[PDB]
């Protein structure tokens, strides 16, 4: 950076106007809409050894 | 004494040897010397001080044992440090929880110093519940049904690199198709006598 | 191992070693088995790829209690690169693997004196502190290092694990929040944070645990731990005698949906492989824990 | 102590079982033993019997005495073992031997002599082996594209069977030509048949 | 929920506790 104090002041001013907006308020309702995607998960076979 | 059988000892040794760098724990069941154990179910490895998965595993194993007329009677743990063999808070809590449903439950601690390849000793410390604490009931006893056969079978299984097929409850949670009863180990110990 | 229980070319072995290097697997036995053969029988084939294999095989051999191969690899690496700093770190690790801590400490102090902005020496000193059981000193030194060098995720995760081992869950939750903030697309951190919040306290902690279990299950639909935790937390909150009716019915609905999904998942699992031992058992678990 | 009588209850004559060179049920071993079975059936037809057993027979002394320690884990050992069928198959072997006709056993479970030693059957062990592990690996690769996933277990079984002491086996069939091994087994079969007749 | 239930009970840069609505 050019000046540490200038960057500190810039970040202080930029951060002061930010407010929290939680993104998990209605996660449950979104989950409940449809069944889970259990398709294409039990294909192939359990690995036995290396290679 | 508690007189552990051969299958429980062999499965305990295999589970302890599968993850040398981690701390492992499981469960001991007995049929409904003093109290003869039948076999053991390995529960977890890694970080053990977390409640929910332990509770789920305890509930599932208790229901399965109730279906086949068993009872949870012992809890075995092995620490990470090679010079540490004393119980911690988690083991005491779990053993106290188990003790309320079955008397004279056992707290088994695996000793890392005597964890030799074939055998030097039973490398097991047995703790009994006295009043509100636990005491090391170790009169240099023989907590095995038959020490020579058990040690021979354990040594053969360890030499055969058969711990790569042992599966605990964590591997069952990672992929449902795994089995925590370990039929392969039972077949191997039945054939190899 | 080629023509020995397997039929693979040297390129396949190199790719397997690289893949084992990308994800931090610690299966020392297989790594040593492949690496010693790769070093011996295909040294000239690898133009410049043998040094990282040397380091990996040396570390694995140290983990496997086999020091001759470690000494051989260390000698080769020291001969190739004279005066390097990674080789000094490997030498210090070899020293401390034989319970000789004073020499490793003086070596790391010398390294730090030569270069003050080095990171690995401080981590190795913290590891030396941890190896002796001195937990509080290790925690303090790790806190100081994180104060100096922020933004290192391995140190944050290690500190979270150390705090978990000491039954101090608020600071572990704080560290897991710090980790989750940088990587919002990783479901494992959300799952572990939900587990910590479940283990920490009471009602609101359970609510946060349920929320983050739901978030983790939304990120990945294959996470069975998240589904089990969601069901358990919903059932626990529903039966709490200090909750309103609305929350009680919401948690009952959540638990019912979680149980249905668990049953469908176990039926799916039983369809492919025929064991029929848990599909008959998980139903009993769901029934006996109802309401 | 042992108090073992000399008159141990055994079939009229020792049954013959074929083991090796790998796990039974896999393609190479199945074909190798099928060829010998066809040769034995066709050449010595008339006084030779072939018997197939599906259930495990490795449990005949321990865990069969109603032992509390080991009779518990018999239903969840990944095998059709309810003791009763094992006893029925043992009685079947005894009654087939009582006919005084030479019989062989196609034990799909037996893949090692040491797991059929403490039993009271005391059978005849026929060992057919490949000279080199490399030859076996090349045969497995040439057989098809399906056994590639099961190559490691076959190699493990082969090398485990190699370490078995020769004294455990009764006869050895390590001749590359099919005719040589067939005649080598047939001579011993005829010698044994004449011994009891 | 019932029976099996275990209770475990017992300054990284920023660490505060209270209010701030």
């Amino acid at each position: 950076p050019a000046d540490t104090n200038k960057a500190f002041k810039t970040e202080w001013e930029a951060l002061e106007l930010t407010d929290h907006q939680w993104a998990l308020d209605d996660v449950e309702e979104e989950l409940m809409a449809k069944d889970l995607h259990f398709e294409g998960m039990f294909k192939k076979e359990l690995q036995t050894s290396i290679f | 004494g508690v007189k552990l059988t051969t299958q429980a000892y062999c499965k305990m040794v295999l589970h302890g040897a599968k993850y040398p760098h981690c701390a492992v724990n499981g469960l001991l069941v007995a049929e409904k010397h003093h109290t003869l154990f039948v076999d053991c179910i390995p529960l977890f490895h890694g970080t053990l001080a977390l409640a929910p998965m332990l509770e789920v595993a305890l509930t599932l194993i208790d229901s399965w044992c109730k279906d086949h007329s068993y009872v949870i009677a012992g809890y075995y743990q092995a620490n990470e440090r090679v010079k540490d063999a004393s119980p911690n808070q988690v083991a005491e809590k779990v053993a106290s929880r188990i003790a309320e449903g079955f008397s004279d439950t056992a707290l088994i601690m695996v000793d890392n110093t005597k964890f030799t390849m074939d055998c030097v000793a039973p490398t097991i410390h047995v703790y009994e519940h006295h009043e509100n604490r636990w005491r090391c009931r170790d009169p240099h006893h023989d907590y095995c049904e038959d020490w020579p056969e058990a040690q021979r079978i354990s040594a053969s299984l360890l030499d055969s690199r058969s711990y790569e097929t042992l599966v605990d409850f964590d591997n069952h949670l990672d992929d449902i198709r795994n089995d925590w009863t370990n039929p392969e180990i039972n077949k191997a110990v039945l054939h190899l006598c | 191992k080629v023509s020995e229980l397997y039929d693979v070319t040297w390129e396949e072995m190199r790719d397997k070693m690289r893949k084992w290097r990308e994800e931090n697997s610690r299966n020392s036995e297989q790594i040593v088995e492949v690496g010693e053969e790769l070093i011996n029988e295909y040294a000239s084939k690898l133009g410049d790829d043998i040094w990282i294999i040397y380091e990996q095989v040396m570390i694995a051999a140290l983990d496997y209690g086999r020091d001759d191969l470690a000494l051989f690899c260390l000698q080769e690496l020291r001969r190739q690169f004279p005066g390097s700093h990674r080789v000094k770190r490997l030498t210090g690790m070899r020293f401390e693997a034989m319970e000789r801590y004073d020499d490793a400490i003086q070596l790391y102090d010398r390294i730090l004196q030569e270069d003050p902005t080095n990171t690995a020496a401080r981590k190795r000193k913290i590891a030396i502190r941890k190896a002796q059981g001195k937990n509080v000193e290790a925690i303090r030194e790790l806190n100081e290092y994180l104060e100096q060098f922020v933004g290192d995720q391995e140190a944050w995760h290690e500190l979270a694990e150390l705090y978990i081992n000491e039954h101090d869950y608020a600071k572990a939750a704080f560290c897991l929040e710090e980790l989750m903030m940088t990587n919002p697309h990783n479901h494992l951190y959300c799952q572990q944070y939900a587990e910590v919040k479940y283990t920490q306290g009471g009602l609101e902690n359970l609510e946060l645990s349920r929320k983050y279990f739901a978030q983790a299950l939304k990120l990945n639909n294959r996470n069975m731990r998240a589904l089990f935790g969601l069901y358990m937390s919903a059932s626990h909150i529903a039966s709490n005698p200090k909750a309103s009716a609305k929350t009680k019915k919401d948690n009952m609905k959540y638990a019912s949906w979680a149980a249905s999904q668990i049953n469908r998942a176990y039926q799916f699992a039983g369809r492919s492989k025929k064991e029929t031992k848990y599909s008959l058992k998980a139903v009993e678990d769901m029934l006996e824990t109802l309401q | 102590a042992e108090h073992v009588p000399p008159y141990d209850v055994v079939p009229s004559m020792r049954p013959v079982v074929l083991v090796g060179p790998s796990l039974k049920g896999y393609e190479v071993t199945d074909m190798m033993q099928k060829a010998l079975f066809d040769f034995l059936k066709h050449r010595f037809d008339g006084r030779i019997s072939i018997t197939r057993v599906t259930a495990d027979l490795s449990l005949a002394k321990r865990s069969v005495l109603n032992n509390p320690g080991k009779r518990t884990i018999i239903e969840r050992s990944s095998a059709r073992s309810s003791i009763a069928e094992v006893q029925s198959e043992i009685e079947r072997i005894f009654e087939l031997a009582k006919s005084l006709q030479l019989v062989v056993l196609d034990a799909d479970t037996i893949n090692h002599p040491a797991q059929l030693a403490k039993t009271s059957l005391a059978p005849i062990i026929v060992f057919v082996k490949v000279s080199s592990p490399k030859v076996l690996q090349r045969l497995i690769r040439s057989r098809g594209k399906s056994q590639m996933k099961h190559l490691t277990v076959q190699m493990m079984a082969y090398d485990k069977l190699v370490q078995c002491p020769p004294e455990s086996f009764d006869v050895i069939l390590d001749e590359n030509q099919l005719e040589d091994a067939c005649e080598h087994l047939a001579e011993y079969l005829e010698v044994y048949w004449r011994a009891t007749h | 929920r019932f029976k099996w239930a275990i209770e475990l009970s017992g300054y990284p840069v920023g660490y505060l506790d209270k209010q701030v609505p």
